[PDB]
C-alpha cells in the first residue's frame, strides 16, 4: 500500500505470508530480534526503511 | 600360520638383500650403481619463521654460540616434550620450547650395517 | 537532511512509531505495543532521496583489495600511505547510470584506504 | 533480496552454469531406488499387516 | 581394416609394402624416408601408407568361430 | 488516518499522478533531423 | 548478531554454519590444504565472493569443473620435474593424480572460476612493457580443451566460421568409420 | 582502433566523457565503441579488398554475385571483427567479466569480443568462443523463428 | 656417513625398530589372513640406487619401486634420542626431509 512489502511463499501454503509473521511463528516475536536476524549493519537506514513496511503490515 | 616358516622367510630377506643384484624389477634394463643399507625425536619446523635448530641450516661448520646441545627437558612432565636449543652457556640465547606435537621413521649408513631407528614422536618448537 | 533510522522500544524492543502530541506540541516516539514514550531529537520523520546521491565509497570495502581478478594500477598513489599499487573498478551498482567512474582503494594491508578521481 | 532491490548486489543469472547441477546416472538412479524401495517397504507392510491381523508370524521372503 | 591392394588415385600397388613399410620404420627409418624406399614417390601413395590403420591386428585378437 | 500518514500517501501519489508538463502515456520524445 | 557486520559468513553446502574475522588467511589454509589432498578431497569448491562476505564451500555432486595449473607469485608450480616423471609414467607410476597431490594441478568450478585470474598461456605470465594483469592464479593446461569429442576432430577450427564447426561436430556422428573393434560378434 | 577505443575508455574512467541526447552514458560509451570497431572493419575490409588481384577467385565469385560478399573477403583476409549477442558486445556473463581470462571491468575491444584476427590468421581462443557464441545466435534464430513464421 | 637416509612406508609395510632377533620375535598373527602375516614376516633393508636414479625397496624376493620426494613442509631435525644423558641424547644426524614412498 504504502511501501514495498516483504512476503514469503512457503511450501504447502497457497497463500503469501508476510516474512515478520514467519520470523514470530519461530520464536522471534521482538521487531529488535528480527532485525537482527534480517539486518546485520544497524548505521545502514536504506535497508531499514526499506524492510518497515514489512514490520508495521504484522503489528 | 606357524613360526618355523616366519623365521626362515624373516632371516631370508636378511640374506637375499646381500646377493648380487643387475637388473630391474618391471623392464630389467636399468642397472645398479649402489646400495643404501638402513628410538628417535624430530623437531619439526615451521616453514614461515624457518627454524635454527642446528648449525647447518645457519650455514654454520659448528656451534659459535655452543658445542654440545645438551637437549635437556623443559619440565617433570614432558619427556618427549623436552627443550632442544643450541646453548652450551645459561645465555638467553633462542628458547626453542619443543612442544608435544603429538611412519616416519630414519635410518643411516651404520658403517653398511642392518638396524633400524625410527622415530618416537614428531615434535614442534617455537620461538618462545 | 539524511535518513532516519529506526528506533525501538526499550520495554518490548518493538520499533517506535510517530506520534504529536498536541498539548505540548511537540513530537513523540511511542509504541504500539507497549505504554512506552520518547521525546525525539532529530524532528524529521521521513526522507526519500529521488535523486539517489549516494556515496558509493562507503559500500566499497578494504578487503576488494585481496582479489585477484581486479586491475591493479601504479599511477595513483595512496593519499592515506603513500602505498603506490592500488586496485580501481567500476560502480557496477544498479541505480547508477554514470557508472563509468572509477573507485580505488589502496592494496596496503591494513591501510585499506578507498577513494576516487 | 533487499541488497537486490537497493541495488547493492546483482540479480542472479539462471544461465550461469555455477547456478546449475548436472544430474548424472548416480544421482538419477538414487532418485529411482528411493522411489522403488518406499513402494517395496509399503508393499512388505500390506503383506505383514495382513497376516499379524491374524495374529500370527509371517515370512519376510514372501 | 587391411592395407589397401592399390593406391586409389592412380591404381599404383601398395598391397605389398604395409609389411615392408613397418619393417623399415622399426629399421628407424623416418616414414618419409621409408616412403621413399618403397618407390612412393606420389602424394596419393604416401597418403595411403602414411594413413593406413592397421585394424585387422585387433580384429585377429578374438578367438575365431570355428576351432 | 493520522496526519502524518496522509502527508506520506499523498507524497507517493504525488510523486507518481501529478503531472507537471506533457501528455500521460508519452514516457520519452526524441527530436531530430531525418537524413532520409 | 552485532559481529555479523564486519565478519565473513561462511555457507557449506548452501548451509550458513558460521562466521569468521580474517576470511583471506582461512582461504589461504583451506586452498593448502585442498591442493595437500588432506582432509578436503579436490573437488571441493571454495568461493570466497569478497565485496560480499561471503565464503561458499560446496561439496556436493553435479558440480562441472575441470582441471587447471595453480600459479605461483608470477610462475607455474609445474616445474620441468614434474614433466620428467610424467614422461616416464609408465616406469615410475608418477600418474595424474599425483601430478594433482603434488599441489600443482587444481579442478576449479564454473562458481570459482569466477573468483580465479587465468593465464590462457604460460606466455601471459611473462613480464611484458605493459603488465596486463601481473596477478594470476591458474593457467589452462592447453586452450583447445575447451572442445568436446567432436569438435576435437575439426582439424584447425579456429580458422573456420564457427556454424560450420557445430555443423561438422553433428556431422562427425554419422560418419562411417568402424564403430568398435568387436564389430564382428 | 584499439589505441581509440583506450581513448574513449580513458575519458569515460575520468569523467571526461558526456552523454549524448537520448541516451545514457553507458550507451554513449557503447556508441563510441562500436563505432571505432566498425569504422576499423570497414577500414580493414576495404584495404583487403583493394589488396585483391584480378586473378583472385573470391573476387571472381563475388563479382559476378555467384557466391559470397565483401564482407566474407574482408574477414577471411582482414578481419573477423565484432561479434555480438543480441545485438550487444559480449555480455559480462562471469561477475563483470566475460572470461576468466580478463580482468574485472574491461570495456576493451578484445574482452568484449572483437576477433582481431582472420579467418586465414586464425582465432585466438577467447576470439573463438566469443565467435562460438556469436553463431550460436545465429542458429538459435534460425531454428526458432521457423515454427513463428510458420505459424 | 652423514646422507640421508629418511623413508617413508606404509602400514602395510611398517619394518621393525630393532634389528630382528629371536628373542624379540613371537608368533602372534596367522585372502583374510593373507595381508595379516605380511607385516611381521617380509618386514634388515636395502635401498637400492640404480642408474635412472630411481631407488628401489628390496626385503626379498619382491622389489618396491620408490620415488624419493623431497618435501619442503616436513622439515624435522631427525636424530637417534637413545635414554642415556640427561632426556634422550639425540645425536645430530640428518634433518627428515625427503620422504620415499614404497608400494606395490
Ligand atoms: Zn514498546
Ligand atoms: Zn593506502
Ligand atoms: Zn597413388
Amino acid at each position: 500500500a504504502i511501501g514495498q512489502r516483504i512476503v514469503a511463499t512457503l511450501p504447502y501454503i497457497k497463500q503469501e505470508v508476510p516474512i515478520i509473521i514467519v520470523f514470530r511463528a519461530l520464536g522471534f516475536v521482538s521487531d529488535r530480534d528480527i532485525l537482527e536476524h534480517i539486518i546485520y549493519d544497524f548505521e545502514d537506514p536504506e535497508m531499514m526503511e526499506m524492510v518497515k513496511p514489512s514490520l508495521d503490515e504484522a503489528f | 600360520k606357524d613360526r618355523d616358516s616366519q623365521i626362515t622367510a624373516i632371516e631370508k630377506t636378511f640374506e637375499d638383500a646381500q646377493k648380487s643384484i643387475s637388473q630391474h624389477y618391471s623392464k630389467p634394463r636399468v642397472t645398479p650403481v649402489e646400495v643404501m643399507p638402513v628410538s628417535q625425536a624430530m623437531i619439526r619446523g615451521m616453514m614461515d619463521e624457518e627454524g635454527n635448530q642446528f648449525v647447518a641450516y645457519f650455514l654454520p661448520v659448528e656451534e659459535t654460540l655452543k658445542k654440545r646441545k645438551r637437549d635437556q627437558e623443559e619440565e617433570m612432565d614432558y619427556a618427549p616434550d623436552d627443550v632442544y636449543d643450541y646453548k652450551i652457556a645459561r645465555e638467553y640465547n633462542w628458547n626453542v620450547k619443543n612442544k608435544a606435537s603429538k611412519f616416519f621413521i630414519f635410518r643411516e649408513g651404520d658403517g653398511v650395517y642392518y638396524n633400524e631407528l625410527e622415530t618416537r614422536v614428531r615434535l614442534s618448537k617455537r620461538r618462545a | 537532511p539524511g535518513f532516519v533510522g529506526i528506533r525501538f522500544c526499550q520495554e518490548c524492543n518493538n520499533m517506535l512509531y510517530p506520534k504529536e502530541d498536541k498539548e505540548n506540541r511537540i513530537l513523540l516516539y511511542a509504541c504500539r505495543n507497549c505504554d512506552y514514550q520518547q521525546e525525539a531529537d532529530n524532528s524529521c520523520i521521513y526522507v526519500n532521496k529521488i535523486t539517489h546521491e549516494v556515496d558509493e565509497l562507503t559500500q566499497i570495502i578494504a578487503d576488494v583489495s585481496q582479489d585477484p581478478t581486479l586491475p591493479r594500477t601504479e599511477d595513483h598513489p595512496c593519499q592515506k600511505c603513500g602505498h603506490k599499487e592500488a586496485v580501481f573498478f567500476q560502480s557496477h551498482s544498479a541505480r547508477a547510470e554514470d557508472a563509468m567512474r572509477l573507485y580505488y582503494v589502496c592494496t596496503a594491508p591494513h591501510c585499506g584506504h578507498r577513494w576516487t578521481e | 533480496l533487499l541488497l537486490a532491490a537497493l541495488g547493492r548486489r546483482e540479480l542472479d543469472d539462471r544461465d550461469h552454469y555455477g547456478n546449475k547441477r548436472l544430474d548424472l546416472a548416480g544421482p538419477l538412479l538414487a532418485f529411482l531406488f528411493r522411489g522403488m524401495f518406499k513402494n517395496l517397504l509399503k508393499e512388505v507392510r500390506i503383506y505383514a499387516q495382513k497376516f499379524i491381523d491374524r495374529g500370527k508370524d509371517f515370512n519376510l521372503e514372501l | 581394416m587391411i592395407i589397401p591392394v592399390r593406391c586409389f588415385t592412380c591404381g599404383k600397388i601398395v598391397g605389398n609394402k604395409w609389411e615392408a613399410y613397418l619393417g623399415l620404420l622399426q629399421a628407424e627409418y623416418t616414414e618419409g624416408d621409408a616412403l621413399d624406399a618403397l618407390g612412393l614417390k606420389r602424394y596419393c601413395c604416401r597418403r595411403m601408407l602414411l594413413a593406413h590403420v592397421d585394424l585387422i591386428e585387433k580384429l585377429l585378437n578374438y578367438a575365431p568361430l570355428e576351432k | 488516518m493520522d496526519d502524518d500518514v496522509f502527508l506520506r500517501c499523498i507524497e507517493s501519489n504525488m510523486l507518481t499522478d501529478m503531472t507537471l508538463q506533457g501528455i500521460e502515456q508519452i514516457s520519452k520524445v526524441y527530436m531530430h533531423l531525418p537524413q532520409t | 548478531p552485532a559481529a555479523i557486520a564486519d565478519a565473513t559468513k561462511i555457507f557449506v553446502n548452501g548451509c550458513w554454519v558460521g562466521i569468521h574475522k580474517d576470511p583471506e588467511q582461512l582461504m589461504n589454509t583451506l586452498r593448502k590444504l585442498r591442493r595437500q589432498m588432506d582432509i578436503i578431497v579436490s573437488e571441493v569448491s571454495m568461493i570466497r565472493d569478497i565485496r560480499e562476505r561471503e565464503i561458499r564451500i560446496y561439496t556436493d555432486a553435479g558440480r562441472i569443473c575441470r582441471p587447471l595449473l595453480i600459479v605461483e607469485k608470477q610462475k607455474l608450480l609445474l616445474k620441468k620435474r614434474h614433466i620428467d616423471q610424467l614422461k616416464e609414467r609408465e616406469y615410475n607410476n608418477y600418474s595424474w593424480q599425483d601430478l594433482v597431490a603434488s599441489g600443482v594441478v587444481e579442478y576449479i568450478d564454473t562458481l570459482e572460476e569466477e573468483t580465479v585470474m587465468l593465464a590462457m598461456t604460460p606466455d601471459d605470465l611473462q613480464e611484458k612493457e605493459v603488465a596486463y594483469c601481473s596477478t594470476y592464479t591458474h593457467c589452462e593446461i592447453h586452450p583447445s580443451m575447451i572442445l568436446g569429442v567432436c569438435a576435437s576432430i575439426i582439424p584447425f577450427p579456429d580458422h573456420n566460421q564457427s556454424p560450420r564447426n557445430t555443423y561438422q561436430s553433428a556431422m562427425g556422428k554419422q560418419a562411417m568409420g568402424v564403430y568398435i573393434t568387436n564389430f564382428h560378434v | 582502433a584499439k589505441q581509440d577505443v583506450i581513448e574513449v575508455i580513458e575519458k569515460a574512467h575520468n569523467n571526461e566523457l558526456e552523454p549524448t541526447p537520448g541516451n545514457t552514458l553507458r550507451q554513449t560509451f557503447e556508441n563510441q565503441v562500436n563505432r571505432i570497431l566498425n569504422d576499423a572493419r570497414d577500414k580493414t575490409g576495404s584495404s583487403a579488398q583493394k589488396s585483391l588481384s584480378e586473378y583472385n577467385n573470391f573476387k571472381s565469385m563475388v563479382v559476378s554475385g555467384a557466391k559470397g560478399s565483401k564482407i566474407n573477403i574482408s574477414q577471411v583476409i582482414a578481419v573477423v571483427g565484432q561479434q555480438n549477442v543480441e545485438g550487444k558486445r559480449i555480455p559480462f556473463g562471469f561477475k563483470h567479466r566475460t572470461l576468466p581470462h580478463f580482468i574485472k571491468d574491461d570495456y576493451g575491444p578484445e574482452s568484449r569480443g572483437f576477433v582481431e584476427n582472420s579467418y586465414l590468421a586464425g582465432l585466438t581462443p577467447t576470439e573463438f568462443f566469443f565467435h562460438a557464441m556469436g553463431g550460436r545466435e545465429g542458429l538459435i534464430d534460425t531454428a526458432v523463428k521457423t515454427a513463428e513464421t510458420g505459424y | 656417513g652423514n646422507d640421508l637416509y629418511f623413508v617413508k612406508l606404509p602400514n602395510f609395510l611398517s619394518v621393525e625398530p630393532r634389528p630382528f632377533d629371536p628373542q624379540y620375535y613371537e608368533d602372534e598373527f596367522e585372502e583374510e589372513g593373507r595381508t595379516r602375516l605380511k607385516l611381521k614376516v617380509e618386514n634388515n633393508a636395502r635401498i637400492v640406487k640404480w642408474s635412472d636414479g630411481s631407488m628401489s625397496l628390496h626385503l626379498g624376493n619382491e622389489v618396491f619401486d620408490v620415488y624419493k620426494a623431497p618435501l619442503q613442509g616436513d622439515h624435522n631435525h631427525l636424530f637417534i634420542r637413545q635414554g642415556t644423558g640427561l632426556q634422550g641424547q639425540a645425536v645430530f644426524k640428518t634433518k627428515l626431509t625427503f620422504r620415499p614412498h614404497s608400494t606395490d
